């Protein structure tokens, strides 16, 4: 909006501004390791203690 | 894969009315529908003055000044070739829903240009009738 | 409208000379130079920073 | 850099740019608040300006 | 020098006016950036206290 | 620039967007942006 | 179409100040923007013709041609409102003006420094501490005839005559109008202009029409001829020496027609009024810018 | 080989005959020293054209056209309305 004025100026006709605004996209990558020696017997059924 | 448009958004312009601030417990006002015709505004002020015993009348004229504001919306002829037709197809309608759209905030940005203009003028004729304080910290 | 830009006025004199009679109401001022013989040429301003 | 024989009395002017505080008294002007018409002022060939 | 807004985001997002290292002997010039945290208001006003 | 000056059901809200927006956007505080004034202050044609 | 602009004086009026500019309405009136309502300074010509000793003519008409044209229908205290002039409308304009000129019936008004001088087309405002003074509005062959006076005492100047140059003479009455010493640089400009015409004028004139009127000098008497007083120029006879040729003379005529009429364009300073159906019983006159 | 300038300009044709008049003040005297005006009809330098008006505010906004391959400067006068006149000669 503006203001109507008393003087004589140059009158700003309803400006309008249209902005944007980009999305910041960035991922994280924890690499957690996992040895195959405990999860080859994940597998089996146990039957000995 | 797609792009995603995370919601538009805009300003809610609230008008603001003259009352509704506290620069109107300066000013009384009077809706006057014909200021146009109007070419003057006097007061007049008979102050009688006592005497002390160990008599002046201060006939005093206060005239009133008009202050004429206006602001310059702006229309494209698009909008108003397209309101004044009837739409038929959907499309239509929602085209002629945003040119009504349009010039109605176009008209509501007009008379809220005006208001606050009016609150301008009010703010400037609070400052040309007023002297400085170290000026009045003495002079009252 | 109410950020208005007040103006004031300021003002210095610039090499001015003492009456012949010289003081000084200091101490810890030595200057090399004959006292009774020394007038200014310049003056120094501080600036607005 | 001696001294001539005249000396100078430099003026000059400071622009403050302050914060003002204005008072005013309650119902110390009676105004009158017209009414907002609205005109067409000029018909160029895309826009016509109120 | 262009811009004001565009100046302080470009002193806030990855900030490269070629700052020192830290951590070593002897100050060499970084390039892997975004690792260690600076900030150079010096690159910024062009002045030394 | 990558702004689109589609029409839009523009959500209205509340807050003070526009404080110190002009001198903030003529020196590009924003990536992209543009300024429409007068006749192409409007919605555009679909 | 709405043409109203309001003009809000910034303080009071006094009634003799309102008596006096009450007797200007229906006179033209420059104004600095076209907008809706102005403030006082930039109204009139006032602001280029300042109160001073100098004038300078070519500068208030370009400066006339600048800015836009309103006339004055309605003065009150505190504000006056004014009519501005667009092209396309029509407009009736009264013939209010001090130095009669009598209009005639469809010609063609022309606007107007004041010639007439400073004090005689104006209204002082020591309330606003401004000054509105009224660009004449007179029919255009007087304007062509006041303007080549101004022109005439500027080249003059060097020479000296004077109240048979300085002073127009129309049916109504012969009038004294303000001669400068000066234009500046501008009304020099001008003069180079017309200079750059004048002698080029003289380059491409066809010899034929001399070898016409030197022999009619010496056959016939006229109005025309009276003011050679029976005295043919010596550059016709050094010129006349020549034979005629009418291929090069249709040459000459091709530049000739095509230079005088950017030379009429070089008197079209300031806004030119097309008129109509003026009466003399009512002084205003259907008028439309041109 | 002769040129088609474009020109803006807020003021009147009596002014507009004399501003460029001084605009091409270098050129004349150019064409001049370099090729002695030895007919009569060499004289013109050229000629201007009013192509209508338009609003003096948001008046020219600058703009581009891209072809397939390139792009060049242009700028983009709006709402203009188009009138136009004969021929006036500059000298």
């Amino acid at each position: 909006p503006t203001i109507a004025h008393g003087d004589g100026r140059r009158p700003s006709k309803q400006r309008t501004f249209i902005v944007v605004k980009n999305c910041h996209k960035h991922h994280i990558s924890t690499e957690m390791e996992l040895s195959m020696l405990d999860l080859e017997i994940l597998h089996s059924i146990p039957e000995t203690p | 894969k797609f792009e995603v448009l995370l919601g538009v958004y805009t300003n809610a312009i609230q008008y603001v009315r003259f009352l509704e601030t506290a620069l109107a417990v300066s000013c009384v006002n009077t809706e006057f529908k014909d200021l146009s015709r109007m070419t003057d505004g006097k007061i007049q002020f008979r102050i009688s003055v006592p005497t002390i015993a160990h008599q002046r009348t201060f006939i005093v004229v206060k005239n009133c000044h008009k202050h004429h504001i206006s602001t310059e919306m702006e229309l494209s002829m698009l909008d108003l070739e397209i309101l004044h037709s009837i739409p038929e197809t959907p499309v239509e309608y929602a085209e002629y829903v945003g040119a009504v759209k349009t010039v109605a905030s176009a008209l509501q940005f007009g008379v809220d240009a005006l208001e606050r203009g009016l609150i301008n003028t009010v703010l400037s004729v609070k400052l040309r009738h007023a002297p400085p304080m170290f000026i009045l910290q003495t002079l009252a | 409208p109410l950020n208005r830009r007040m103006q004031y006025s300021y003002y210095f004199p610039v090499g001015l000379f003492m009456p012949n009679p010289k003081y000084t109401t200091s101490a810890a001022i030595k200057m090399l130079d004959n006292p009774t013989q020394q007038l200014p040429v310049e003056a120094w301003i501080v600036n607005k920073n | 850099k001696i001294h001539p024989g005249v000396a100078m009395t430099v003026v000059r002017t400071d622009e403050i740019l302050s914060e003002n505080i204005l008072f005013s008294s309650r119902a110390s002007t009676s105004m009158f608040i017209g009414t907002p018409n609205v005109s067409r002022r000029e018909a160029r060939v895309d826009a016509v300006t109120f | 020098n262009r811009g004001l807004y565009n100046m302080v985001n470009e002193y806030s997002q990855r900030l490269g006016g070629h700052p020192a290292t830290s951590n070593t002997e002897v100050q060499f010039v970084v390039i892997a950036g975004t690792d260690v945290f600076l900030e150079q208001p010096c690159s910024f006003l062009q002045e030394a206290f | 620039e990558g702004v689109e000056n589609r029409p839009f059901p523009y959500l209205t809200v509340d807050a003070d967007l526009l404080s110190n927006l002009r001198q903030s956007a003529a020196e590009g505080l924003f990536h992209s942006f543009d300024l429409l004034v007068g006749k192409d202050a409007r919605e555009a044609g679909i | 179409m709405d043409l109203k602009v309001v003009v809000s004086l910034s303080s009071r009026l006094y009634t003799d100040e309102i008596a006096k500019m009450q007797q200007r309405i229906g006179c033209i009136l420059p104004l600095a923007s076209t907008h809706g309502t102005q403030n006082v300074q930039g109204l009139g010509l006032g602001q280029v013709y300042s109160l001073e000793t100098v004038p300078d003519y070519v500068s208030m008409y370009n400066y006339l041609s600048d800015c836009t044209l309103a006339v004055l229908d309605e003065v009150s205290v505190d504000s006056l409102i004014l009519t501005k002039i667009v092209p396309g409308q029509t407009y009736a304009i009264k013939n209010k003006y001090q130095p009669f000129f009598q209009w005639h019936g469809t010609g063609s008004l022309s606007v107007m420094p004041p010639v007439f001088g400073r004090e005689h087309a104006t209204v002082k405002l020591e309330s606003n501490d401004v000054d509105i003074v009224f660009p004449m509005v007179l029919p255009t062959p007087i304007a062509e005839e006041v303007l080549q006076k101004i022109l005439l005492f500027n080249v003059y100047s060097r020479v000296v005559v004077h109240m048979h140059l300085g002073s127009v003479s129309y049916l109504g009455h012969h009038y004294e109008l303000a001669l400068p010493e000066v234009p500046g640089p501008l009304g020099l400009a001008l003069l180079d202009n017309l200079s750059l015409y004048f002698c080029i004028m003289v380059t491409l004139l066809p010899r034929a029409s001399m070898r016409l009127v030197r022999g009619l000098i010496r056959h016939e008497h006229h109005d025309l001829l009276n003011l050679f007083q029976e005295m043919v120029p010596d550059e016709i006879a050094r010129i006349d020496l020549d034979d005629l040729s009418v291929a090069d003379d249709l040459s000459r005529m091709r530049v000739m027609m095509t230079y005088l009429q950017s030379l009429a364009s070089l008197f079209n300073l300031g806004p030119r009024l097309a008129t109509a159906a003026y009466s003399q019983e009512t002084l205003t006159a259907t008028c439309w810018l041109r | 080989g002769p040129r088609f300038t474009f020109f803006q300009s807020s003021r009147g044709h009596c002014q507009i005959m004399n501003i460029l008049r001084i605009y091409y003040s270098p050129s004349i005297m150019h064409r001049y020293a370099v090729v002695q005006p030895l007919h009569i009809e060499e004289l013109t330098f050229g000629a201007v054209a009013c192509l209508g008006t338009f609003s003096a505010t948001d008046g020219w906004r600058r703009s581009a056209f891209n072809y397939r391959g390139s792009s060049l400067p242009v700028v983009e006068i709006d709402s203009f309305y188009s009138n136009v006149s004969d021929w006036e000669v500059i000298l």
